[PDB]
């Protein structure tokens, strides 16, 4: 991906409830700093619903691209509001960006 | 009208429920919409920047707009039947009040600092109130084309621990007094009314607990305020008297939206659903504690079955089924709740991870254990009347027997481990967060036989129940099946590309039902694996509502049934077609499965709609 396209798009569609950076705060949802090879719901210090805290998946590019597609669909239940990135260049580029923020 | 994420708009009379609209397309996702003040008028608003201003009768297009250097927040029409404005807020911040009779914006408004949240024509069409994300009010003075006035509001005071200073307020629904002399707001965990005109606060109406208000909705009538705080939390207060006037239970993906009728007397309820649900003005004030918890354990005895219960307000309540007796009890909000075996006994968790273990003969007497790092979650008994077992956020799996206060614990050295079931021997089998499908012992803690079924976490993983034969795990990789004897799976099932999301075994027989995330169940004799039809139970439906998670699977005594239980329960005939599926439950989501031993009885609570009891006749 774009890393740049998906840092616009992280910045327009995931800033405004999300962090991504080390020690950034909790805002409406978990910071996402470490997220790549972590277990759904672990985010020390965020309070998930039952339906995020068991949905037993480990985050990757894989499953990333399937639940940024339709969050709902992928964990029912959940509290995130987000109807989908449509378009799978998008997606990509968005988690190419992720993949490069929530390490650094 | 509604819209929705497919961006085509459709327009109904909402009376004798009948299309009386059908919009082709809205280019990009349609943000949302609104009728002309005369209804001569729908505006459209939407991603691609195409403010599509539609006749309302015709249905083709009249006005069209574009301006925003971002995608708008709102569009409203003037609610002055003379000027003819369109207000318009937006992801750049601006704002954009349009001419309704020119091709361009008659102003340009910078002021929010942040993206605006609302905007609403304010009843003096000179002036022009507007919301957004910094919380502060903004009553510019539209005749001028110029900032008027611009009421700050910290007034959610709040002295915490937290590094930042005063807190910055973030107001969402732009409510106004019926008259729309003043401004009512709400925002975090308080409603607000302010007074525009003199730019200072007066009303302030906390909202229940405390959170961060999602949604809300003031009432012009009666002093009303439906609120969804949060997870649908759709509360009906009373604006100004500052106290709630009654819970609203049934709306399932936590609300999208409300709003009342001109009148007053009625209000829509969109819904992350896909679903509009109207309702009556006096129903919502009167009443109404029914609903039971969503999750519960029921615990079936014979000929009545008896429903474990979370009360509305604090503890609990033991209702029978077939009957009104009520068995209401007393704690400072128990965690979970697990009946002892050969009844006697009651016992509960807690925030800290106690577990007490109330007696039915005397409530003075009881145990109260202290554990866990944070509340416990799973819990069971075992064979014995004796030995409490649970698990938390703690790597070791506990055992404390009650009375003895004894506390022996399963030294797992795991992260933490997930889960935990009973087994026919001394047995106590276990899985966690790295797969692992550890075979441990009951009370005494000792990991005889450990499997590493997946290096992921294990999804779900049935047991089967008849002797310790057979167990069997799935994990979004592969259908892994043991006899217990092997240190390794007896068969490793592969047969899913999409990989099986969950499984269970048959009701003493050789089915094994696996489950995939669409609901998609694929049946497998116990006997390594062969390519069995699949059950197949879900081909065609797509994302309408109600749908979502392979939560269980319930074998009929015969074996020649699945009650499948996704959207809603589906009878799906064993190996080829289905039997039974009808059905189509009003919660929707069910998340357990409970069968009386005959097998006669089963009901589900599902999404808190209410729990639904079946016992099927001659
Ligand atoms: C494309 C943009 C977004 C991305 C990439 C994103 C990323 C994520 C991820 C990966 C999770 C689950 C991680 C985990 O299980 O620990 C999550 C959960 C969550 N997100 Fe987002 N998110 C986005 C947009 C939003 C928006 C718009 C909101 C709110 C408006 C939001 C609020 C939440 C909340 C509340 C949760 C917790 C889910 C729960 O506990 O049930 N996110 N987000």
């Amino acid at each position: 991906g774009d890393v740049e396209k998906g840092k616009k798009i992280f910045v327009q569609k995931c800033a405004q409830c999300h962090t991504v950076e080390k020690g950034g705060k909790h805002k409406t949802g978990p910071n996402l700093h470490g997220l790549f090879g972590r277990k759904t719901g672990q985010a020390p210090g965020f309070t998930y619903t039952d339906a995020n805290k068991n949905k037993g998946i480990t985050w990757k590019e894989e499953t990333l691209m399937e639940y940024l597609e339709n969050p709902k669909k992928y964990i029912p239940g959940t509290k995130m509001i987000f109807a989908g990135i449509k378009k799978k260049t998008e997606r990509e580029d968005l988690i190419a960006y992720l993949k490069k923020a929530t390490n650094e | 009208a509604s819209c929705g994420a497919d961006k085509t708009l459709q327009v109904f009379k909402a009376e004798t429920g009948e299309k009386l609209l059908e919009i082709k397309a809205h280019e990009d996702e349609v943000l949302c919409c609104a009728f002309s003040t005369d209804d001569r008028f729908i505006a459209t608003c939407s991603v691609d920047k195409k403010v599509k201003i539609w006749n309302s009768m015709t249905g083709e297009l009249v006005h069209t707009y574009d301006e925003h250097s971002e995608q708008v927040n709102c569009c409203h029409f003037t609610n002055s039947s003379h000027h003819l404005l369109l207000a318009t807020g937006s992801s750049d911040c601006f704002l954009k009040l349009w001419d309704l009779n020119q091709k361009e914006c008659r102003n340009t408004m910078f002021g929010h600092t942040n993206s605006v949240n609302h905007c609403r024509f304010s009843p003096d069409d000179k002036l022009l109130a507007s919301c957004s994300a910094d919380g502060t009010l903004k009553l510019w003075d539209a005749t001028s084309a110029n900032e008027r006035k611009s009421i700050n509001v910290k007034q959610f005071f709040l002295n915490l621990e937290d590094p930042q200073e005063d807190m910055e307020v973030i107001v969402k629904c732009c409510s106004w007094s019926a008259d729309g002399a003043r401004i009512m707001v709400a925002a975090k965990n308080k409603i607000f009314l302010f007074d525009i005109h003199t730019s200072g606060l007066l009303g302030e109406i906390h909202t229940g607990h405390h959170s961060t208000i999602q949604y809300c909705d003031f009432s012009p009538q009666n002093h009303l305020a439906v609120v969804a705080l949060s997870q649908y939390c759709v509360e009906l207060w009373n604006t100004d008297s500052r106290s709630k006037v009654a819970d609203c239970r049934g709306h399932l993906s936590w609300v999208h939206g409300v709003m009342f009728s001109p009148d007053g007397s009625s209000f829509l309820t969109s819904s992350d659903d896909q679903t509009i649900r109207l309702w009556e003005t006096k129903k919502v004030c009167k009443n109404s504690a029914v609903m039971l918890k969503q999750e519960v354990d029921v615990v079936f005895q014979e000929n009545e079955v008896m429903v474990l219960a979370v009360d509305h307000i604090r503890r609990l309540q033991l209702i029978n089924g077939r009957t009104g007796q009520i068995d209401y009890l007393t704690e400072a909000q128990v965690s979970c709740c697990c009946l002892s075996p050969h009844l006697q006994y009651i016992a509960f968790g807690d925030e800290n991870g106690a577990i007490e273990i109330l007696e039915l003969v005397n409530n003075r007497i009881f145990q109260s254990r202290f554990q866990h790092k944070k509340t416990v979650w799973h819990i069971q008994f075992t064979a014995d009347e004796k030995t409490l077992i649970s698990s938390s956020d703690d790597a070791e799996i506990q055992v404390w027997n009650w009375q003895l206060d004894k506390c022996i614990f399963l030294r797992g050295h795991q992260e933490t481990v997930k889960d935990f079931r009973l087994l026919k021997n001394s047995r106590l089998l276990s899985w966690s967060f790295d797969g692992t499908v550890k075979v441990w012992n009951i009370i005494t803690g000792n990991k005889e036989k450990d499997f590493v079924c997946h290096q992921g976490t294990v999804l779900s993983c049935d047991i089967s129940h008849d002797a310790t034969k057979f167990s069997s795990t799935s994990a979004d990789k592969t259908a892994k099946i043991w006899s217990f004897d092997l240190l390794l799976p007896l068969h490793e099932l592969r047969g899913h590309n999409g990989c099986v999301r969950c499984s269970a075994f048959s009701v003493d027989s050789t089915l094994l039902a696996t489950g995939d995330d669409n609901g998609e169940i694929r049946i497998w004799n116990v006997s390594n694996g062969e390519l069995l039809h699949l059950c197949a139970p879900l081909s065609e439906e797509g994302a309408a509502t109600h749908g979502g998670w392979v939560t269980d699977l319930c074998f009929s005594p015969d074996g020649k049934m699945l009650i499948s239980a996704g959207g809603y329960i589906k009878w799906w005939n064993v190996v080829t077609g289905e039997s039974s599926q009808t059905f189509y439950t009003n919660g929707t989501n069910l998340k357990k499965i409970h069968v009386s031993p005959d097998f006669k009885t089963y009901v589900t609570v599902d999404n808190l709609g209410i729990l639904y009891i079946l016992q099927t006749l001659e």
